[PDB]
């Protein structure tokens, strides 16, 4: 059996990352735009967009 | 083949290297939120069984 | 002794329902589930530790759990964990537990806050054992075979596992901000918090007391707590602080072992 | 055989001790996750967080 | 089935059960249980709090 791992996501404030390619077994990575999350204090990430 | 026996193969139990194919999907967060939510075929071992 | 859960601590994570249909960041929430056991014992993982102090001491009656970055402790009773039926706990050790339930579909953990209210988180998951052997069985009888199986032990010496811990992200709050009049407040108390309030020049960096800004409202003032001296979790349902990762390890209790059953 | 920026010290004996954790945690915690990859990962954080 | 009771004022449990075949479904195309952290939205019905 499998098991599939996630690391905790980056969250980038103001800004942008771009996807590096890695050598790992049914290896992943995406990069999404727009993302305006929040915590149980407040919602991060002054920047709106 | 995903979903069926040996999704995942290893020449031995001891050895490194890994050959995984399981279909492996992202995709993008609900807005906000922080959960990095994916999708996968279930493991051919535990159908197997 | 060693002690490595002083430089670990609970923390907050979401939960999808808080056992009564709505969804709320509970410090009880539920992770990985793992049934690897021939005899059908599951391994709850918390985001609160348990069996730790608040002060960092080994108790059998505290349980740490993280509340709005300051950790308090609850009585070790109450702790319940259940099914369409009711569990029974085995073992007991850091964020993890050792139980055996009866055939459902889903489970919850609860244990009660300070103030006596129920914290819970129940997660969907499709249990149905089955004894080993060529008979489905419910309990052992007074004379039987003996067949070997697997389980989870109690010991917790070493055991050959990892959990990757990293370095806490920067806990964004808003009750810190007190506006009086055209000038703002930035509370303390051990917390060294980032600002960044796009008024004017530049009034960015950290501090580890009050200040004021004396120019604009709270509506463009921050505060990110920057608790950075003790490793909590790699968890998806909290952010990462740097882009390379950091990592850490620390091994888990109750390793799977051969026994025999009846 | 941990490495500390410019240290390359064994693992065994740190050269915090004794309380690495107590004196400095940040330190402690910083010069940890910079051996997760070495080998002799485990004898290092043993010898960090031992201390009476 | 169902029952209701609360403790009487001699602290003596006062019950009545009804016969009642319960079996609910929830709004979409799957029978699921518990509500996921990914997921749409689909609009239902429920009772409110308000006493309007
Ligand atoms: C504190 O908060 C302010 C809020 O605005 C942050 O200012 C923002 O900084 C980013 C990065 O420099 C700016 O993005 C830039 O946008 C221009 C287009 O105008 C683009 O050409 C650049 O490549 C870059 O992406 C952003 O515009 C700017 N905000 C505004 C309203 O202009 C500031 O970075 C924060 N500082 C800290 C230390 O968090
Ligand atoms: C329950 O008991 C069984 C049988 O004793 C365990 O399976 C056996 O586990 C041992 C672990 O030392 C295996 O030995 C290995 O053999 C390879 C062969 O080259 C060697 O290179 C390794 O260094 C190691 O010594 C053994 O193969 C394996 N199977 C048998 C004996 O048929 C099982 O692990 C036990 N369950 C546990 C510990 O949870």
């Amino acid at each position: 059996e499998y098991k599939t791992v996630v690391p905790s996501p980056y969250v980038k404030c103001c800004g942008a990352s771009e996807c590096s390619t890695k050598e790992k077994p049914d290896y992943q990575c995406k990069v999404y735009t727009g993302v305006y999350p929040f915590m149980w204090g407040g919602a991060y990430c002054f920047c709106d967009s | 083949q995903p979903g069926r026996f040996g999704d995942i193969q290893s020449r031995t139990v001891e050895s490194n290297d890994l050959y995984a194919n399981t279909a492996l999907k992202l995709a993008r967060p609900s807005p906000g939120m922080v959960h990095v939510p994916y999708t996968q075929t279930p493991s051919g071992f535990k159908y197997w069984l | 002794h060693f002690n490595v859960y002083k430089a670990t601590r609970p923390y907050i994570a979401y939960c999808a329902d808080c056992g009564a249909g709505h969804s709320c960041h509970s410090p009880v929430a539920i992770e990985a589930v793992r049934s690897e056991a021939t005899d059908g014992m599951l391994k709850i993982q918390f985001s609160a530790q348990i069996g730790i102090d608040k002060s960092d001491n080994h108790d059998y009656t505290k349980i740490r759990y993280a509340d709005g970055h300051a950790i308090e402790n609850a009585v070790r009773s109450s702790l319940k964990v259940a099914t369409s039926g009711d569990c029974f706990v085995h073992g007991t050790m850091g964020h993890f537990i050792l139980a055996k339930c009866p055939p459902g579909e889903f489970l919850q953990v609860s244990i009660q806050d300070t103030r006596n209210a129920v914290r819970a988180c129940r997660i969907q998951y499709h249990h149905d054992p089955q004894p080993v052997g060529r008979e489905k069985f419910t309990i052992r009888p007074h004379y039987g075979k003996e067949i070997p199986c697997t389980t989870y032990q109690q010991t917790t010496a070493k055991t050959v596992e990892e959990i990757d811990m990293h370095m806490p992200p920067d806990t964004p709050d808003r009750t810190l901000l007190s506006q009086q009049s055209g000038n703002v407040k930035i509370t303390v108390g051990g917390k060294k918090v980032k600002y960044n309030c796009t008024c004017g020049t530049g009034n960015v960096g950290t501090t580890n007391s009050d200040m004021t800004i004396n120019t604009c409202l709270i509506e463009q003032c921050h505060v990110s707590v920057t608790d950075h001296k003790k490793w909590q979790f790699n968890s998806p349902f909290v952010p990462r602080a740097d882009e390379p990762a950091r990592k850490g390890k620390v091994h888990i209790p109750f390793p799977l072992d051969n026994i025999t059953c009846r | 055989m941990c490495v500390l920026a410019n240290a390359t010290f064994p693992c065994f004996q740190p050269p915090c001790v004794p309380c690495c954790y107590e004196n400095n945690a940040e330190a402690t915690l910083r010069m940890l996750e910079d051996n997760v990859d070495r080998p002799g990962y485990y004898d290092l954080l043993q010898a960090a967080l031992t201390c009476r």
